[PDB]
């Protein structure tokens, strides 16, 4: 195949240079599993029981009883297949072009397979990673113009039915008002037997030089940090609790457990960047590829993730 | 125990034999023929290695060869000597490739 | 049946899809063997 | 001039991945078929990202094409090499979309080409599918698609 096809050759030569996608750091190894498949759905089925009355007292003769009900529900997940197309030189085109110390066109912007595909590469991986997080896919820095997606399709910031929480616009620098309303999400918190497990809190870079002040006088050798540590401690049987920070995030605070039963992470086999086999070629030297990724695979138990809003103005 | 010593020698022999032509396949030929997943699909040592040798002589010595030396244009039974001669012909034309 | 060894050869755009699948797990595993969290 | 002759002073911060498409150095469309017809003219003057019309000469030259539109609109220029002086021009009968110069407006707003090649609010030609940004003082871009020519 490689002698066949060189751009198969460049692309096995150039993928280890690929870093490894960020939003690794926010799921335990066993949180991830691989599903085989492109583009689709999978579902699958949960049995509760609920309690419709009061019980009913066992004296003399009776025939009326109260009953105890029983509920499916059917979640669904879905998957997407995109793609994009990039220009770059064609291979039998490069010796024209090299340079000293470079090769590719930079009057008309135009560069060799190889570093063509990496940065293509870097791009959307980052555009992945945005998604995982915000659950959104858009290329302006304000968030519109979103690419319209399929239902059952969420990330860990707009998943529906979790606990939210809103610091207002007077207290949007006093971590004391900060720190009052993570209490009440924890509180809200509803991680019943799954208690004992590692949870994982996500924080903005501005909201993250708050924390490391001292705890308020001022307690000497106390931090706001180990005060919220301690907190999410309280709740998870004194198992670690991780803190990491996220330019993505902007005034927002998000803490979820590391257990794989209450938030299971399924994508697919082929979301992460794919050459694909078609090339267009022409008489002159510029070709085009293109880049296949999947999106989707995020289920969550509700009232599991708590969203903290900082509302700034 | 000279005997039993001989015997030793003798399985060295074969075992460096089964050694090379088991490293020199693996570059050759594919994946899909090693000796575990061989072992898997249950075949014996002494199979393994007559079918790795039909498989380098199938790559390598071309099928005019086959059917005026080994007289049949099928490996499939040609074993012993002739297989031999076919191998030392394929270690021929690796040789000279 | 991954890119990381150099013994594998692809024999069509299938396999060699599939390799790159394989060797992006590999890395995954890889990434959470040699990592090592903050506990502080 | 596609390409920003002066030289920068610091290397670029390759962090962010939004709104790094807003620039005039963006050649092409946004939107790109593989089966879209493509020609090269000579240029006159600088029509990058402009509406395009056939200008003849004396007869002793070929036929050029210089920034302009209305009814003797032809094409839209989408591409430009500055050492050859070719012009790349997708034809009026061929379907466009991508960022063009607007004359210095919401996404909806229907847009005819002027005679300086420049897209203005009003027969129609595209459409606007964004709002004006400014790159230099006078220099407006917009996201229109323009599908031919019908009143």
């Amino acid at each position: 195949l490689f002698d066949e096809n060189y751009y198969a050759k460049a692309v096995a030569n150039i993928i280890g240079e690929v870093k490894d996608p960020i939003m690794y750091k926010w799921f335990s190894p066993d949180q991830i599993e691989d599903v085989d498949l492109q583009m689709g759905y999978q579902k699958t089925v949960k049995w509760d029981a609920f309690l419709n009355a009061n019980p009913t007292t066992i004296a003399n003769e009776v025939n009326t009883i109260s009953t105890i009900g029983f509920s499916s529900e059917v979640v669904r997940l879905n998957y997407l297949k995109l793609q994009y197309k990039f220009r770059h030189l064609k291979q039998t085109s490069e010796k024209f072009y090299t340079s000293d110390s470079y090769i590719g066109d930079i009057n008309n912007n135009l560069l060799p397979f190889a570093q063509a595909y990496k940065l293509a590469s870097s791009e959307i991986i980052k555009l992945i990673n945005h998604f995982v997080l915000t659950g959104t896919v858009s290329i302006q820095k304000d968030g519109k113009n979103q690419k319209r997606l399929l239902p059952n399709m969420y990330g860990l910031l707009n998943m529906p039915e979790q606990i939210k929480e809103e610091v207002a616009s007077g207290d949007k620098d006093k971590m004391d008002k900060i720190f009052e309303k993570i209490e009440a999400g924890l509180s809200k918190l509803e991680l019943g037997d799954e208690f004992s497990t590692p949870m994982m809190v996500i924080v903005d870079p501005a909201t993250s030089l708050k924390l490391v002040k001292p705890y308020a006088a001022a307690s000497s050798c106390e931090k706001w940090e180990d005060v919220l540590i301690q907190t999410i401690k309280a709740i998870n049987n004194r198992e670690d609790v991780y803190i990491e920070t996220s330019n993505l995030l902007k005034h927002k605070i998000l803490i979820y457990p590391l257990n794989s039963e209450l938030i299971k992470f399924k994508p697919s086999k082929y979301m992460l960047p794919t050459p694909n086999e078609q090339v267009d070629k022409d008489s002159t030297d510029v070709a085009h590829s293109y880049i296949d990724f999947v999106l989707g695979g995020l289920l969550a138990t509700r009232k599991t993730i708590l969203q903290v809003n900082i509302k700034q103005s | 125990v000279e005997e039993r010593e001989r015997i030793e020698k003798q399985l060295l022999l074969e075992a460096e034999r089964i050694n090379e032509i088991d490293t020199l396949a693996k570059a050759h030929l594919s994946n899909h023929f090693n000796k575990e997943v061989l072992l898997a699909k249950g075949y014996t040592l002494k199979d393994i290695m007559q079918a790795q040798r039909r498989e380098l002589v199938r790559k390598f010595v071309p099928i005019e060869q086959i059917k005026a030396i080994a007289k049949v244009s099928d490996i499939s039974h040609i074993d012993g000597e002739i297989l031999e001669q076919l191998v030392s012909l394929a270690k021929v034309n690796i040789k000279l490739r | 049946a991954s890119l990381l060894d150099s013994n594998f050869v692809p024999i069509n755009f299938t396999e060699f899809v599939q390799a790159i699948s394989n060797t992006y797990k590999q890395r995954r595993i890889q990434f959470y063997e040699n990592l090592k969290r903050h506990k502080r | 001039m596609k390409n920003p002759q002066q030289d920068s002073g610091l290397l670029s911060n390759s962090i962010d991945f939004r709104d790094q498409n807003l620039i005039f150095s963006n050649s092409g469309g946004v939107c790109t078929s593989s089966k879209d017809k493509i020609e090269n003219y000579p240029a006159k003057g600088y029509p990058y990202k402009r509406g395009v019309k056939l200008s003849f000469g004396d007869g002793t030259t070929e036929l050029e094409v210089e920034a302009g539109g209305g009814d003797d609109l032809y094409g839209v220029c989408s591409d430009i090499d500055e050492f050859s002086g070719m012009a790349t021009v997708i034809p009026i009968t061929n379907n466009f979309t991508g960022y063009l110069t607007l004359k210095k407006v919401n996404p909806g707003d229907k847009l005819n080409f002027n005679q300086h090649g420049e897209l203005e609010k009003v027969s129609v030609n595209a459409i606007a599918l964004s709002k004006a940004h400014k790159l230099t003082e006078d220099l407006f871009i917009v996201l229109a698609s323009v599908f031919g020519n019908r009143a």
